[PDB]
């Protein structure tokens, strides 16, 4: 076939388990030219207490309705926080603002945090907060293992599992359940 | 001059890929000097001014060779244009001769 | 000085003091209401929203207070 | 449904002259700046607001982001016929997808009335604006053909050279009469005249270099300058707050890019050392050259760069220096030479100096100055010179007239009065605003005075309320700025007088009291005490005390 002079073609995965290919020289220059704005706001002033305030308000609003049960209210607020965090961090790929070319079209925000540097204080805080919430919820009131097992399973697999370094730069594509991911 | 367009294109592409600071080619310079010689000869003898195509070779990516150009506008008269055409033809014929 | 073609808009205090609108008995309540309304309205997003959503959020806050 | 064409107004000469340029009141309202002689530049200090403001900002942005996606999803899923722009008709993709235009449609659209405003006439100290009415939600406008004057604090005329009656206008008209408005072509075959060389030599002498070049556009100058001498094997070290034109030029050049934090020199030195040691990627061979790009004065912050430290570093580590100064070539300095005059640095230390005429001289274009053996090579290696159109005659005449006026040749004592007036106005406004209780940025002399508004919904209220008072201002926000910090940028000019500033101070004080915009701490006053002065006392005491160079923290 005819070969292009300059080729920038997106390639998709071809296996159940796969990893994203490391970037090139031109892509590295494009990312280094302009600071990223999706990952800068996490380290700024007043960006840590906000999660605590959100948790406090979610507890109060879910407890406000008379018909709710304390175990049910805490499970529902866990639902809200875990789903919101998963949607914001791990679900959406890309940048709302336009960068040069495709740029950060393949990585998520959690991967973009602090220029892919691991073991940063913000990451430690973001991984420690859900754990503290889980232990506080468990110790606060009476519980039965029935919903407890599923709640801890969701806490582990929706908040803890994605944060491990083993899952960094990792993509899973089921042949039919999940669409193919660009590598 | 003993050179062809394809050889010049290959030389320029290789030099650009190799990232050499110094990019100098002799036959291109000789051809440009020759064309400027036609321009000057046409200017000194007769009050007619023409120009050649001014390009930067080290920035181009596609094949291109030096050339010459003549422009015209809507305020001229046919007789002067015909006289200028005859003059430039005579200049080109005189310069290209003596082979 | 020299005159120009500019039309100067008087400030609120000057207009109020030249209008005789200020009345001690029946203006402090109005000023308090104005302050309470503006402080509530400015620091929270109602001003970049749509009418339906703004009304919905007003009803949400009103119900939260009423409960 | 269409912008009407406004008939010019017929007025006597004196009224129009007063509208364009204002006469001085008292000779005590002037200030002459003094050189620094090279004493060190201290690290800047920034004030901060309380926590609850930031918390409210975070909640506001979170709610806006959630609701935007809710509306987008519902509308795209159900009402397809309404949104035909974002769907493929017949095997053709749309011009743009929904995702990249999210910020423009969802949050910016509600504020489109405060961004683009048509005007007419010469922009002086009073600008005439066209009246318009909004329909739907800023989708289209209807115009009634009515005009009204406003005070302008948003136009780039620092020295007030934008006039319709003056020596520069006479020179422009004479040039139009002598030279036609048309040019020949690229400045390598036809299109060069004696005026071009005269402007070349005049600019070269004014700056202090040996030779120069003049171009018709500044953005094109920056976008085409870099590829002439840079290559894939070189390295470019630049700040994080540079202009877009430099970024485009570096992208076209193809070299490697490393960036350092704003105002940090320890990090810069560490980066230079590491980059020298490591070398090229994947081969670890030495770089061919290293270049440092910076800006003379930053418009978004109103702060200066520490030139002596850069010169010392480039001398010690054998590097090259490139300085971009378009906001500081005519408005700053004891005599207006630029950033090289206040610090006392010899002009020969910097390699390449660039600037534009748009901001201060009232004409469009740009230039570049360097040594003779560099300009001789560049006149051949540049692509702007041999491929693009040339600069017209009236613009050259206006630029020459402005430069000869500032230099003190054509008129004896007109430029110095302008410099003193602009300096005094900037100092007075900054000191009065800080004594009121607001938050400002700057270095006590920059013409840019950014006042900070933090809540997302306060900028449109401030803009509309200032418009109702017949004052024109410009407000910027995300992503052009950090998420938390929004601001309004004041551009002070020499044409404004002191009474205009008093009028502005009264109105802004009232509006800030209404909107709760003044929140100051003890880090902004020299005595360490938070200050809330009453307005008349400020007006009485500030203009005398603004001259002493001790009342300013930075
Ligand atoms: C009280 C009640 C409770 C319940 C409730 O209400 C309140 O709670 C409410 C709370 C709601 C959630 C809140 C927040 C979100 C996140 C949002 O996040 C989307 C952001 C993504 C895009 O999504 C938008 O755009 C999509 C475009 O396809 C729309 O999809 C189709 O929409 C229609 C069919 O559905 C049809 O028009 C079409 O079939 C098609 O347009 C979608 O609808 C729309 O949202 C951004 O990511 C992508 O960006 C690119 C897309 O441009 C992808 O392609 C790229 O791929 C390569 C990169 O790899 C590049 O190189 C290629 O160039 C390039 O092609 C890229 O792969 C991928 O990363 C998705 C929705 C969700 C979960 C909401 C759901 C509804 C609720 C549950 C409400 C609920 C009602
Ligand atoms: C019967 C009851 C059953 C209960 C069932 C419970 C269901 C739970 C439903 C959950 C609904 C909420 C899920 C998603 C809502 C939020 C998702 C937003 C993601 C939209 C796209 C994100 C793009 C990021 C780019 C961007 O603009 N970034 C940033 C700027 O550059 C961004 O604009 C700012 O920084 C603001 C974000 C900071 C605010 C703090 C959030 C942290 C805590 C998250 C908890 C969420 C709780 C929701 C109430």
């Amino acid at each position: 076939t005819t070969e292009p002079v300059k080729d920038h073609r997106r390639r998709r995965a071809a296996a159940i388990i796969s990893h994203v290919e490391p970037e090139t020289f031109e892509d590295e220059n494009d990312q280094q030219l302009l600071p990223n704005m999706n990952a800068t706001w996490v380290d700024q002033r007043g960006a840590w207490i906000i999660h605590v305030v959100i948790i406090i308000l979610l507890k109060l609003f879910y407890n406000l309705f008379p018909g709710v049960t304390t175990e049910w209210s805490w499970t529902l607020t866990n639902m809200t926080y875990v789903i919101g965090s998963y949607v914001m961090f791990h679900l959406i790929k890309g940048t709302p603002f336009d960068f040069n070319g495709g740029a950060y079209d393949n990585l998520t925000m959690w991967e973009q945090i602090d220029d892919e540097t691991l073991y940063t204080p913000s990451r430690k805080f973001l991984i420690s907060v859900p754990i503290a919430l889980f232990l506080v919820s468990t110790h606060y009131a009476h519980y039965d293992l029935k919903l407890f097992s599923w709640n801890c399973f969701l806490t582990t697999f929706g908040a803890v599992v994605p944060k491990l370094p083993v899952t960094h730069r990792l993509r899973i594509s089921i042949p039919g359940i999940t669409g193919r991911a660009q590598i | 001059f003993g050179y062809t367009c394809e050889q010049l294109f290959e030389t320029m592409s290789a030099l650009q890929k190799k990232s050499q600071t110094n990019k100098f080619i002799e036959p291109y310079e000789e051809e440009e000097k020759f064309l400027q010689s036609i321009v000057d000869h046409a200017l000194i003898n007769y009050n007619v001014l023409i120009t050649r195509n001014t390009i930067v070779l080290k920035q181009e990516t596609l094949p291109i060779v030096p050339s010459l150009k003549i422009c015209c506008n809507a305020a001229m008269s046919p007789e002067e244009l015909k006289n200028a055409c005859e003059s430039v033809k005579q200049s080109i014929l005189a310069c290209c001769q003596e082979s | 000085q020299h005159k120009s073609s500019m039309v100067y808009i008087p400030t609120t205090k000057e207009a109020k003091r030249r209008n005789g609108k200020s009345e001690g008995i029946l203006n402090t309540i109005e000023e308090v209401v104005e302050k309470l309304y503006w402080t509530y309205y400015i620091h929270l997003p109602f001003y970049l929203m749509a009418s339906f959503d703004s009304f919905f959020l007003h009803v949400f806050f009103l119900t939260i207070f009423s409960l | 449904t269409r912008v009407p064409l406004c008939e010019p107004e017929e007025l006597p000469d004196d009224i129009q002259k007063e509208n364009e340029y204002g006469t001085l009141d008292s000779p005590g309202h002037l200030y002459q700046v003094k050189s620094r002689h090279g004493k060190p530049l201290p690290e800047p200090v920034v004030d901060t607001p309380p926590y609850y403001i930031s918390l409210l900002t975070y909640l506001n942005y979170l709610i806006l982001i959630i609701l935007g996606h809710v509306h987008d999803f519902l509308g795209m899923t159900f009402q397809k016929n309404k949104h035909l722009d974002l769907l493929e008709h017949d095997g053709l993709a749309p011009w743009f997808s929904n995702f990249e235009s999210f910020y423009v449609r969802r949050i910016k659209m509600r504020i489109d009335d405060c961004f683009s405003r048509p005007t007419t006439g010469v922009p002086g100290r009073f600008i005439r604006c066209i009246d318009r009415i909004s329909h739907n939600i800023n989708e289209y406008f209807t115009y009634s053909g009515a005009v009204y004057p406003c005070m302008n604090l948003s136009s780039y005329n620092y020295l007030g050279f934008a006039q319709s009656k003056g020596q520069c206008t006479d020179a422009a008209l004479e040039s139009v009469d002598k030279y036609s408005i048309q040019s020949g072509g690229p400045r390598a075959q036809i299109g060069t005249t004696d005026l071009h060389i005269k402007a070349e030599k005049l600019v070269a002498r004014f700056i202090g270099k040996e030779d120069a070049l003049v171009f018709s556009m500044g953005y094109g100058t920056n976008a085409n300058l870099f590829n002439a001498f840079l290559d894939k094997k070189c390295l470019v070290i630049s700040d994080e707050l540079n202009h877009t034109s430099i970024r485009t030029g570096v992208r076209l050049s193809g070299a490697a890019v490393r960036t350092f934090k704003h105002g940090d020199m320890v990090g810069l030195e560490k980066l230079i050392r590491e980059q020298i040691v490591l070398g090229q990627p994947k081969t670890n061979r030495p770089w061919k050259k290293i270049l440092i790009c910076a800006e003379g004065l930053f418009s978004m912050e109103g702060t200066l760069c520490n030139l002596p430290k850069l010169v010392e570093l480039k001398k010690k580590y054998k590097c090259y220096l490139f300085i971009d100064e378009a906001h500081s070539i005519g408005a700053m300095g004891p005599t207006g030479r630029g950033v090289c005059e206040i610090f006392g640095v010899d002009p020969k230390d910097v390699d390449i100096l660039m600037g534009t005429f748009t901001k201060s001289f009232g004409a469009a274009g740009g230039y570049i100055a360097a040594d003779q053996w560099i300009i001789d090579r560049l006149r051949l290696d540049l692509t702007t010179v041999s491929y693009s159109e040339s600069m017209p005659a009236p613009v050259l005449a206006q630029t020459i007239s402005s430069l000869q006026t500032i230099s003190g040749e054509i008129c004896p004592g007109q430029g110095t009065e302008r410099l003193q007036r602009i300096a005094f106005n900037s100092r007075y406004l900054r000191l009065a605003l800080q004594r009121l209780g607001f938050i400002v940025y700057g270095v006590a002399d920059s013409p840019v005075i950014p006042l900070l508004l933090y809540c997302p919904s306060k900028m449109p209220a401030f803009s509309r309320m200032m418009l109702q008072r017949r004052i024109a201002v410009v407000v910027v926000a995300y992503p052009a700025t950090p998420l938390i910090e929004s601001r309004v940028r004041f551009c002070m000019s020499a044409s404004l007088t002191k009474e205009d500033i008093d009028y502005l101070l009264r109105h802004v004080s009232e509006v800030g009291d209404k909107l709760n915009l003044k929140s100051n701490s003890g880090k902004s006053s020299y005595d360490g005490k938070r200050q809330r002065w009453d307005i008349e006392e400020v007006i009485r005491r500030t203009p005398e005390d603004c001259k002493d160079d001790k009342y300013f923290v930075n």
